[PDB]
């Protein structure tokens, strides 16, 4: 398979990074795109093989490098805020016929001031008592407001056992500042069951937000605390009828 | 040189009905043709992946075509369902050779809707489990044809709509979050858009 680090990311204008991206199915072809909102995938750089490695489209600000057929490095060296995207590395065998393996991607943010990074408040809303009276169902919402950049993972627990059933979060965040590009972060879930296991004062329910921001290592010269990579949670007890 | 096209570009169709997706291509001369799909905040799975001389590709309900005399496939999706929902690119490859570069389509952003066998509208206010005064809408249970609009008020926020499915009593609805960031402010009034008559809006006390 193709593995791609890390997963998110932020950059301060002017900062170096590099993003790995390996591969142990013996590919010799092994390329990096970004893509962008409107304007889909396009190639930065590519490498037919090891030693060798070759321009995109568009692969001014990024350098690459092919010493091993198993991995491909995307080096950026003076970090830009136009390099901010959603970058993506694909392999596949120089013999056509066998498919191209797409990572996970690598959501790169980059800022002129880190500042603009916030982590989200988080907050579970307990179930109406017209819904559980009209449907004998109760919906848990849980919602995280005024984050950034867009880097989270929205997760519920019930019992300490993550859920998947009764549940559907935004698939997109909405944002607070429609007009701004730099624009805070606002995102939602919802968790439903039947009315009697809310009802049902021991049953514990959780959700929590995994926000990725700065580290350890940045700088950080304000009155609040610095938004390091974090999870933020919220929390409800069934309440008896 | 290669130019790949996807249409449509946005796709919104009722689950159980069979749904075609379309990509042309520029040049024919390509070694083979690949689908994936995308799910927002995740990378892109392969679906297909068609050789020049083929024709045909199954997995399932996904059919792939490929007419490389006129330059463009077809994606056949057979009976869909709101699993189906995301975004669909195909690539092309060169078959020259010397020039493995492939060229992406813009994709095709699907959305498959889930039947509402029982629609039951209704716009419910929930209290925060802190007790900080604050509240939440929760505009659930319509049929799938409604469409929720954006407020026009600076405060106020709407979500989209998503489908959540109760596996225990194999029941799916859909649902669409609203707030604001007002002092005391109804949020049930941000859904002022185009609902159903009959939605109940039943008083927060």
């Amino acid at each position: 398979g193709v593995t791609q680090t890390p997963k998110f990311q932020v950059l301060k204008t002017g900062q170096s990074m590099t993003l790995q991206c390996a591969q142990d199915m013996n590919h010799e072809y092994m390329s990096w795109y970004r893509q962008d909102p409107g304007m889909g995938l396009r190639l930065i750089h590519y490498s037919v093989g090891a030693g060798t490695t070759d321009q995109g489209e568009v692969p001014n600000g990024y350098n690459v490098s092919r010493s091993t057929i198993e991995d491909f490095p995307l080096r950026l060296l003076s970090a830009a805020p136009s390099q901010t995207s959603v970058y993506f590395c694909a392999s596949s065998y120089l013999g056509n016929t066998g498919e191209l393996f797409f990572g996970e991607g690598s959501r790169l943010t980059v800022l002129e001031d880190l500042k603009n990074v916030f982590p989200p408040e988080v907050a579970v809303f307990e179930p109406s008592e017209a819904e559980i009276s009209h449907t004998q169902k109760a919906t848990l919402v849980c919602l995280a407001t005024g984050f950034y950049p867009d880097h989270v993972e929205l997760s519920w627990w019930v019992n300490g056992k993550e859920v998947h059933s009764g549940v559907c979060t935004d698939p997109q965040p909405l944002k607070e500042q429609p007009a701004l590009n730099d624009s805070r972060y606002a995102l939602s879930s919802r968790l439903r069951v039947s009315a009697t296991f809310w009802q049902d004062p021991r049953n514990h329910f959780r959700c929590q937000v995994q926000f990725y921001g700065l580290s350890e290592n940045d700088e950080w010269t304000q009155d609040r605390a610095k938004p390091v990579t974090q999870i933020v949670s919220a929390e409800a007890w069934g309440r008896a009828d | 040189k290669q130019e790949v096209t996807q249409i449509p570009a946005a796709l919104s169709v009722p689950e159980g009905e069979n749904l075609v997706l379309n990509c042309s291509f520029t040049d024919s001369a390509i070694y083979n043709l690949q689908w994936f799909r995308q799910d927002p905040g995740k990378g892109l799975t392969s679906l297909l992946l068609i050789q020049s001389s083929q024709r045909e590709q199954t997995s399932g309900r996904l059919n792939a075509s490929l007419d490389k005399s006129s330059g463009s496939s077809t994606l056949y999706i057979a009976a869909s369902q709101p699993g189906d929902s995301a975004t669909y690119l195909c690539a092309v490859r060169p078959l020259l050779d010397g020039t493995y570069i492939p060229t992406f389509g813009r994709g095709t952003s699907l959305i498959v809707h889930p039947y509402i066998q029982n629609p039951d509208p209704a716009v419910y206010q929930l209290r925060d489990s802190k007790s900080s005064d604050k509240s939440v809408c929760l505009f659930t249970d319509f049929d799938s044809q409604t469409n929720v609009s954006q407020s026009k008020d600076s405060d106020v926020y709407i979500t989209d709509k998503c489908v959540l499915d109760m596996r225990s009593m194999d029941f799916k609805s859909n649902s669409a979050v609203a707030w604001s960031n007002k002092s005391d402010f109804a949020c049930a009034n941000a859904f002022n858009n185009s609902i159903i008559p009959d939605t109940f809006f039943p008083s927060p006390e």
